[PDB]
């Protein structure tokens, strides 16, 4: 009698969706709020860190911004233990394609290989599926800039602007009315900054606790250049926007 | 033996593969296709030991076609030679060495320019305006450099090939019973049965 | 509760519940004893006869490791023969490399590798048998009794089974008979009497006398079964003592 | 390098030539040809020094486990371990081995192990390069239960013919006394046996 | 809790967080008080030895271990649980780094593997992760002084002034107000002595108080001369006499 | 290649040159033959220098761990037995000629390894192609219980004699002095018999001598933001 | 499982795994198709109600296995990242080993065989 | 309550299997007394009165791992044999690879790591016995290290395992405090054995005979266990004082 | 009472209850009766079917020319053990060039059956077997039980109403032992014993299966009109 569902995750839940995935969604809401925006001139990525006060040095250490390549970039919102495994794994798969084919790996193929890892845990064995959500920002020579979202269920969908954490549906509403096809790099910086302030309980969002990164097409020869903005440069962003 | 020669003209890429396949002494068949079509914009031949090159270009074509369906985009010819070199690098280091040469060329739709890559049995990627294999290439290397120019059209490259093949069969006793020429341009693969 | 649910788990009383249940499995069965003398060792065990359909000198459970080590167990029949079959491959591994009979003091460790490990691992159930083995080697006579919990000790005499309580008190009386231990044939006559006194609970069915000894006197270091006139001599002697 | 062992009344004396010759050049003449795997149980080594040092050291920790788990080793028990290693390694590892121990019951015992390995009880063992000359000399002067001082001069005069008349074998003769008294190592200057 | 979801710790829990993480946080707050301070001229750490029988040897128990000669560490928790990660961390640093890179890995790359080892224990259903907290401090010529804190969740973050153990709550306010980045290394040593006193006093002598500092390269601790490129270890251990000197001068 | 060593009461000293030659042409003038095991134990390799350093990095990452696990000083025999088991793991396919020299709480010993993995013991040993040349020089210099000053002088004369004889040995010689209770002294460029002479005729060519086809400029830094 | 047993049957002859697997399809998107005389029409339903979705970069739910053989599913897109890739590998393997264009009946047995294999295999769904 | 009864972690933060492993040691009711002398080490454990158990002369609760290395075990015996055979196999390969005797720190360090590995295995339970490794190093001198069921190990001046260990530790606390030294000033091992027996009688509260005591002796370069005549000789000399 | 679902936990009775649950399959299975002598051995087994048109499957599997057995119990646990004995008989007749001993075959079956029951999960064997065979020591019958015990008897009976035939074999035991060399007396003896165990079931040629093996007569399966003379 019974003696099931307590070990292997292959047994389906009474609702048809595994309760382990539902509990992973709650861990995503406990993390920060990362809002990506896909545009023709680049992709803007910004998030608010969990650590606080004055004790932790927030200038050097960034857990929500990781660079896979000079084009593809990821935004980590979720559990760090499950995220670190795919960080080195994606770097291996991206360099193997660059080793074998000598080309930049597309986001659709790269995420598909990473999506099967989260799916393989719910497929074979009772291993824990990754409940961390990745925001994939990359550029290709065919479809241009591609922006997807990694769900703990193991799938991914295309998104122009996606938000995680608290107020997920509320952030997508503010970005819809402010969405523009002619939006430049600077136009996406201010609207993403004002939306993040309203969707979070902390309106302060200093320079150290907030991480800001933007891929720009206006570099030399139109090449993709990823510039990591230090908190010293983030402080100047609040002066231009007039919030702080 | 098994002559495969190719040259990149201005508006297209001219590739020629041998017809007759001689097994041992006697000639078993005088007409055979020594090349494989990867994508409509890319043509690749194979020559080497009997039976190793036939099976080699098959699963390579299956992997390229499989990777193209996943991305809904045709693999660029420049990345094709990189994937072939990766397999040929592991073949010489495995327990069974595989000596396979390929001529990888086509028309890139992104840059709107043709490209031709020459790869020997060692599996080295080399881009040249003309290429050949076997003992027949030794005669055509100095001849094409003295005559062919980057401004030569496709029609002149066909008549120039007739002069080369005529000298290859006259000087060397081997007879391949003609070559199969397939023009690779923006319009796709175009076969030529006049040869 | 989780205490008595899964085995191989510590208990608040200090003793695992599987140990108490393993002893009850050893207590249910025939009565096996042993006697360690100065010239050798003597083994005695009851053979339960269910009906007359049994064929004698067939189902005897005493197995002999090489010629110098006898083995007898009291407990589950399949677990007893399985442990002996392991020790045969274990004792043959020492004589293979070192070319020398395995010493009995170290022979208890080869059998202990299977018993002590199965108590630690959950996937395999521990043995429910108590094996009494012995013999004579270059270091002298030795007699050991292995417990189902994995522990073991040496004994000048030992008693296991249902009648282990009444037989242990009788083995202590043989110590007062001789300080150096009874002789080879003298111990067989005294062992059979202890067996015949242990059938009070087993009198419901028929029994068969089963005795095997290994000494340096008649066998000169060999383990053999009592046959010939030596079997009938111990039967008639102890039959008049219980009268 | 020639190794030999001769039993006496109270035990056996082991000896070896400490010179290691590579080609026409002697690398080191003090090299130890006797590896100690046990206090009272030793084994002689000859031939390639790499295969002998390897097999001797592999058995070294075998007796360490055999001492604590089983008991004190004997000459017959320790010598059988070298045979099992040389049986499977006969093609891969070719080395001569002579195992001569001492016990408190059977006193000394000498077991000759060939290149393929075996166990044979012999009063003396002859192996090594310069041992080619001692076959006829040792058997003539050999006696049963020789004296302790007579056995020392026996091997000293036996190796003297092998050291003086053969170059590959020589050096300082190191003799040891295995008996109930203890372990006593001896050292002999070359001119001692060269003048005799 | 002990629900059906906690039978295998790799499975998620209804509380939103992994149960094995919450069970590990209890042992951290119940452990000894350890801390670290990163100053301009060096990194100083302070900790108190675990109370044991008076017949025990205080010099045998070492709360400070060295993964590499230039990187020190201090921990609060079970003793054996710490040495298991040290045996793996030293092995990986000497295998996947020292061999191919020809040099010891920096503090950032060394801690990255230490957290990765703990992450493998979190994903394994049978293997349970350790409940000990790790404070790792190192010095190099590239990233400079750094002090990292490894949580049982399998991550790591730098901290200028922090503490772990039972006295981590009282030391959070003390080290923030009383210490800043403008203070030197000598002033940080006196603050570390007063920090442990806030949690508990007892005996402040150097017998039960183990102190460790990270300075510049010491040629006496190198063991040889060698090439000028190689330098001595940057770690220096305070003896029992040197600790009492800072106590009377406090 | 000529490498020897001298043992005295307070420690052991070794001598090795910087010359490494591949074939008839000299590949490198300054090549360090000294290999690192522990700070108190130094070794010198010979034969193939590529496989020797690979084994050095193999044991250098092993015994260093065991030294940190025990928190003590490993014995000199430990360094010899590990190197012997390494050649057994590779089945003797790697010829390795080294010298095991160091100190421990037990004392100061000396050992060496061979191609097949044999181990020898002795007070004075030679190594390299000049092993026969340097060993012969010390034959008349043997004396019991030499001092520290005589340990360096007698070792330097054996190396200098091999420089004038063995062509594979020469150029700069590095002497490593290891004393019990003192850090190892590494002397770089101790003996330099080579004297560089100035050219009589100027070989310097003025700018514009060689012909250049075409020029180009590339940048290794990141692309500009603007 | 520690002491637990993973074998599941239930008295109705229908395991709880398949009972709740069909619910994910019913709660997901709806799919429909009609086979005509000269053509096959396959409809698919996607949710565009969410804010700022790009169709071009989004992988289409209708996947093309072969030139004349396509595939369309209904359910979670996570399980489709594997089963679809399996049919694509077999499509190139059928045209290679057998030198035959992909057979619609044979490929259907392979797609249905992947789920068929996991039902009889333990520790996998 | 299911996870609290098995190796899985509990909300209390400490595993109950470690506490139940320590309680199984006091059920055997075997006291032990081990002190560190100057040049030697003497380990004396309380020997329960034998009847038929093992040999009447010596019932061994002290298992010798290797040369000059002793061990005394408290708790269930069936877990002691697997811990004794494992410590011997690690010592054989250690002296083969490093050509040196097993140190006292690593001997208890590798055993402590094995205890944490079995806790990470759900099928196999960890060792519930208290392992005390005793030896005498040449450079470091005599040292004693005890490993609790949790795995923690540290040096002890006087260690005790049993239900009465609190009285043995308290009585021996003032012994080293009065002499102000961490060892016994007596160089010879004859007086060291006579002293440990005297403190053991007053600590436990009763006397003992030659069959009620097992006296281990750890010396340099050699190791031996006193027989029945040597143990009785120490008791007669004390009675003649 | 969780000890009936766990084979690795010692029951308070001292032995697993799953074995007693497996013993019911022997009683609810086919009823067989057999006996032997110093020359030949006879096994009389009953064949059953699930329909009137259903054929009667043979309960006797031949693993050797001189050795055979009969199965009463679960179907899967039977033929799997038959392939093991089939390989052991071919292993001894090839490597050792000698027929497999009856006692050695019993110890191999106990080690294979206990390995699955003692280990976690596994495949417990709950079928009983009566194995007969001839060697230099004569005919031998070893009763195989799922509890792991193998005993050598002159004859016995298992299945439903096994006490009916068991009583007849005990009183007539002294008669059957002295009778040897006659197949007619040994086969007819098993017919009268099984008739007492069978209730509300007729004895026909298709229902009963008789097989005899010995020194003079090898193993032969008597079906159809072959058993019409003996019955």
């Amino acid at each position: 009698g019974s003696r099931r569902y307590d070990s292997r995750t292959t047994i389906f839940s009474p609702e048809g969706r595994l309760y382990q995935v539902e509990y992973a969604l709650e861990s995503i809401s406990h993390a920060g709020t990362a809002i990506g925006i896909m545009a023709s001139d680049g992709i803007v990525l910004a998030a608010e860190r969990k650590v606080t006060s004055t004790l932790l040095e927030q200038d050097t250490s960034t857990e929500k911004l990781y660079k896979l390549n000079d084009k593809i970039a990821v935004a980590v919102a979720g559990l760090t233990a499950d995220a670190e495994i795919l960080i080195n794994t994606a770097r291996i798969h991206a360099q193997n394609y660059l080793k074998t084919y000598n080309e930049d790996i597309p986001v659709e193929i790269l995420v598909r290989r990473l999506s099967d890892i989260k799916q393989g845990y719910t497929q074979h064995g009772g291993l824990r599926p990754f409940g961390v959500s990745f925001i994939y920002a990359g550029y290709d020579d065919r479809y241009g800039y591609q922006l997807y979202t990694s769900n703990p269920s193991g799938n991914y969908t295309g998104w122009k602007a996606i938000s995680v954490g608290a107020n997920t549906s509320a952030a997508q509403t503010l970005l819809q009315m402010d969405y523009k096809d002619d939006m430049k790099v600077d136009d996406a910086i201010e609207l993403a900054l004002k939306t993040l302030s309203k969707t979070t309980d902390s309106s302060a969002l200093t320079y150290d606790r907030l991480e800001f990164a933007t891929i720009r097409k206006g570099a030399n020869d139109g090449e993709v250049y990823q510039k990591i903005f230090k908190p010293q440069e983030i402080k100047d962003i609040l002066v231009k926007t007039g919030i702080t | 033996m098994d002559i495969i020669l190719g040259i990149r003209v201005q508006d297209s890429v001219i590739l020629a593969s041998s017809k007759a396949v001689t097994r041992g002494i006697s000639v078993l068949k005088d007409s055979d296709d020594k090349t494989r079509q990867l994508s409509p914009h890319t043509l690749m031949s194979f020559a080497g030991e009997a039976g190793d090159t036939v099976q080699f270009a098959e699963y390579i074509q299956a992997n390229i076609q499989l990777y193209s369906i996943r991305e809904d985009y045709e693999l660029s010819p420049q990345a094709v030679s990189s994937f072939v070199r990766q397999e040929l690098a592991k073949s010489i280091r495995s327990r069974r060495p595989y000596q396979v040469n390929v001529l990888i060329g086509g028309y890139d739709k992104k840059k709107n320019k043709p490209e031709l890559y020459q790869i020997d049995y060692l599996g080295t990627k080399v881009e040249l305006p003309y290429g050949a294999h076997g003992y027949s290439g030794f005669y055509t290397f100095s001849l094409l450099d003295h005559h062919y120019r980057p401004d030569m059209t496709t029609e002149e490259g066909l008549d120039l090939l007739k002069l080369c093949v005529q000298e290859l069969e006259k000087r060397m006793p081997m007879d391949f019973k003609g070559v199969i020429v397939k023009i690779v341009d923006k319009d796709g693969i175009r076969q030529v049965d006049d040869f | 509760t989780g205490y008595d649910l899964s085995n191989s788990v510590f208990s608040p009383d200090g003793r695992n519940f599987q140990v108490e249940y393993a002893v009850k499995a050893v207590e249910n069965g025939t009565t096996s004893i042993g006697i360690k003398c100065n010239d050798g060792v003597v083994f005695a065990v009851e053979k339960l006869i269910t009906s007359k359909l049994l064929v004698p000198q067939k189902n005897v459970k005493i197995q002999v490791v090489d010629r110098h080590i006898g083995c007898v167990y009291s407990g589950l029949i399949p677990d007893g023969r399985h442990l002996v079959n392991r020790g045969r491959e274990e004792a043959a591994s020492f004589k293979k490399l070192y070319k020398t009979p395995i010493p009995i003091p170290a022979f208890a460790d080869r059998l202990g590798q299977y018993v002590q490990a199965h108590t630690l691992y959950n996937s395999v159930r521990p043995f429910g048998v108590s094996t009494i083995f012995g013999g004579v080697d270059k270091n002298g006579a030795h007699l050991y009794m292995l417990e189902p919990s994995g522990s073991y000790w040496g004994y000048k005499g030992a008693a296991t089974g249902k009648g282990r309580q009444s037989a242990k008190a009788e083995l202590e009386k043989l110590v007062d008979h001789h300080p150096e231990g009874l002789s080879a044939r003298e111990a067989v006559k005294q062992a059979a009497k202890i067996i015949y006194l242990a059938h009070e609970d087993n009198k419901e069915k028929d029994f068969e006398l089963e005795i095997s000894w290994c000494s340096l006197s008649e066998t000169n270091g060999l383990h053999k079964f009592v046959k010939g006139d030596l079997l009938q001599e111990a039967i008639d002697f102890a039959q008049k003592e219980i009268n | 390098t020639s190794i030999m062992a001769v039993t006496f009344k109270d035990g056996v004396i082991l000896g070896a030539d400490s010179r290691t010759t590579t080609g026409a050049y002697i690398a080191n003449r003090v090299t130890d040809k006797l590896t100690r795997v046990h206090d009272k149980i030793w084994c002689c080594r000859s031939g390639s020094a790499a295969d002998t040092q390897a097999i001797a050291d592999i058995v070294q920790y075998h007796l360490e486990l055999y001492t604590s788990q089983y008991g004190t080793p004997s000459t017959e028990t320790a010598a059988s371990v070298f045979k099992e290693l040389c049986y499977e390694n006969k093609d891969n590892l070719t080395a001569g081995i002579i195992v001569a121990g001492y016990d408190d019951k059977n006193k000394g015992e000498v077991y000759t192990i060939p290149l393929g390995g075996s166990v044979h009880k012999l009063p003396y063992a002859i192996a090594g390069s310069g041992s080619t000359f001692i076959y006829g000399y040792c058997d003539k002067n050999f006696r049963e239960n020789m004296s302790k001082e007579e056995t020392v001069d026996f091997i000293k005069h036996s190796l003297s013919q092998a050291i003086k008349w053969d170059g590959s074998s020589g050096g300082v003769i190191r003799m040891v006394v295995l008996t109930a008294a203890g372990v006593e190592r001896l050292i002999f200057y070359p001119d001692e046996y060269e003048q005799l | 809790m002990t629900d059906r979801y906690s039978f295998s710790l790799t499975t998620f829990s209804p509380s939103g967080k992994l149960g094995q993480i919450d069970y590990a946080l209890t042992a951290v707050k119940q452990g000894v008080t350890s801390l670290g301070i990163k100053a301009t001229n060096g990194v100083v750490i302070a900790t108190e030895k675990k109370s044991s029988s008076p017949l025990a040897m205080s010099e045998t128990l070492s709360k400070v271990s060295l993964l590499t000669p230039d990187i020190g560490a201090v921990y609060s928790g079970m003793g054996p649980d710490y040495r298991v990660l040290v045996d793996k961390s030293r092995k990986v640093a000497h295998t996947s780094y020292k061999r191919i890179y020809g040099e010891y890995p920096p503090t950032k790359l060394l801690v990255s593997e230490v957290a990765k080892i703990m992450q493998e224990a979190t994903q394994s259903g049978g293997v349970r992760p350790f409940g000990v907290s790790l404070l790792i401090a190192g010095h190099d010529e590239f990233n400079g002084f750094s002090l990292y804190q490894v949580d049982p969740s399998g991550s790591y973050f730098p901290w200028k002034a922090t503490a772990i153990g039972k006295g981590s709550v009282a030391a959070k306010t003390f080290l923030e107000k009383r210490w800043n980045d403008e203070l030197e290394l000598e002033d940080a040593i006196h603050i570390a002595l007063l920090t442990l006193k806030e949690s508990v006093e007892g005996e402040f002598n150097g017998d039960t108080i183990e102190l460790a500092i990270i300075g510049d390269e010491n040629p006496d601790l190198l063991g040889y001369t060698g090439i000028p490129t190689d330098k001595g270890p940057r770690f220096r251990k305070l003896t029992s006499q040197e600790i009492n000197d800072r106590l009377e001068a406090l | 290649t000529t490498i020897v060593g001298v043992k005295f009461n307070n420690g052991v000293v070794i001598a090795a040159d910087t010359r490494s030659t591949q074939g008839p042409i000299v590949a490198d003038k300054n090549c360090a033959k000294l290999h690192r095991i522990s700070p108190k134990i130094w070794c010198a390799g010979a034969g193939t220098a590529a496989d020797t350093e690979a084994v050095t990095q193999l044991i250098g990452s092993n015994i260093e761990l065991h030294s940190l696990y025990t928190s003590r000083e490993p014995r000199v025999v430990s360094a010899l037995q590990m190197l012997k088991q390494h050649l057994f793991k590779y089945q003797g396919h790697i010829g390795a000629y080294l010298i095991v020299a160091g100190v421990d709480p037990t004392g100061s010993h000396l050992f060496s390894i061979h191609a097949h993995g044999s181990t020898d013991v002795g007070y004075y040993l030679s190594l390299g192609s000049g092993s026969l040349a340097a060993m012969a020089v010390l034959e008349s210099h043997w004396k019991q219980d030499l001092t520290k000053e005589e340990a360096i002088k007698l070792a330097s004369d054996a190396i200098q004699a091999g420089i004038w004889n063995d062509l594979g040995s020469g150029s700069n010689v590095d002497v490593c002095v290891m004393e019990i209770g003192k850090d190892a002294e590494y002397l770089r460029n101790y003996l330099t018999p080579n004297v560089r002479e100035e050219k009589q005729k100027s070989y310097k060519f003025p700018r514009g001598t060689t012909a250049v086809l075409k020029e180009s400029i590339v940048n290794i830094c990141d692309i500009q933001e603007e | 499982g520690y002491d637990r047993a993973l074998s599941i049957f239930s008295p109705d002859g229908h395991i709880f795994q398949v009972e709740y697997a069909l619910e994910a399809v019913k709660r997901g998107t709806c799919a429909v198709g009609v086979k005509g005389k000269n053509c096959v029409v396959l409809g698919c339903e996607r949710r565009s109600t969410l804010k700022l979705q790009d169709t071009r970069i989004t992988p289409s739910k209708v996947s093309k296995i072969d030139s004349h053989v396509v595939l369309s599913f209904s359910g979670l897109n996570a399980d489709s990242r594997i089963l679809i890739e399996k049919a694509r590998v077999e499509a190139q393997s059928h045209r290679l080993t057998l030198e035959d264009p992909v057979t619609v009946e044979y490929l259907t047995r392979y797609v249905a065989g992947v789920q068929q294999r996991y039902t009889q295999s333990g520790g996998v769904r | 309550g299911y996870d609290r009864h098995i190796t899985i972690f509990s909300p209390e933060g400490r595993l109950y299997q470690v506490e139940y492993a320590f309680k199984a040691t006091n059920q055997t009711n075997i006291n032990s007394l081990a002190v560190r002398g100057k040049d030697c080490t003497v380990v004396i454990s309380q020997k329960k009165v034998p009847d038929k158990l093992l040999d009447p002369t010596t019932v061994s609760y002290i298992f010798c791992i290797s040369r000059t290395i002793g061990m005394v075990v408290n708790g269930p015996i069936p877990d002691a044999r697997n811990a004794a055979l494992r410590a011997k196999a690690e010592a054989a390969e250690f002296r083969y690879k490093y050509g040196y005797d097993m140190p006292c720190d690593v001997l208890a360090k590798r055993m402590a790591n094995l205890s944490q590995i079995y806790t990470q295995r759900a099928y196999m339970r960890p060792l519930g016995v208290i392992l005390t490794f005793v030896s005498v190093d040449e450079e470091l001198g005599p040292s004693i290290y005890k490993t609790d069921p949790a795995g923690y190990y540290v040096g002890y001046k006087a260690t005790a395992t049993g239900p009465k260990q609190q009285e043995i530790t308290t009585n021996l606390e003032n012994h080293f405090k009065k002499s102000k030294i961490d060892h016994i000033n007596e160089e010879s091992w004859e007086k060291v054995v006579e002293f440990a027996i005297t403190h053991m009688i007053d600590a436990l509260g009763t006397e003992f005979s030659k069959n009620d005591l097992e006296v281990g002796v750890a010396t340099k370069d050699k190791f031996f266990t006193l027989s029945a005549e040597n143990i009785e000789e120490r008791l007669v000399a004390i009675a003649e004082q | 009472n969780n000890y009936d679902g766990d084979t690795v936990t010692f029951s308070p009775t001292g032995r697993l209850f799953q074995v007693e649950y497996a013993l019911e399959a022997i009683k609810q299975g086919s009823v067989t009766v057999g006996l032997r002598s110093n020359t030949h051995a006879v096994l009389v087994a009953l064949k059953r079917n699930a329909d009137e048109l259903s054929s009667y499957q043979k309960k006797i599997i031949k693993c050797d020319e001189h050795m055979g057995l009969s199965l009463a119990g679960l179907a899967p646990d039977a033929r799997v053990l038959s392939n093991y004995l089939r390989q052991q008989c071919n292993y001894s007749s090839l490597v050792f060039n000698r027929k497999l001993a009856v006692e050695r075959a019993g110890h191999l079956l106990c080690d294979k059956a206990q390995k699955n029951t003692q280990s976690y999960g596994g495949r417990p064997y709950g079928v009983g077997l009566l194995i007969i065979g001839y060697d230099k020591s004569g005919a031998h019958l070893l009763e195989f039980q799922p509890s792991g015990n193998v005993t050598e008897l002159y004859g016995t009976a298992i299945g439903a109403r096994s006490q009916g035939a068991k009583t007849y074999l005990e009183r007539t035991l002294d008669t059957f032992i002295k009778i040897d060399g006659n197949p007619d007396e040994l086969i007819k003896a098993g017919v009268e014993a099984i008739s007492q165990s069978l209730r509300d079931e007729s004895l026909t040629v298709d229902n009963l299966s008789i097989a005899i093996v010995g020194k003079d007569t090898p193993f032969t399966i008597y079906d159809g009109e072959a058993v019409a003379k003996y019955i």
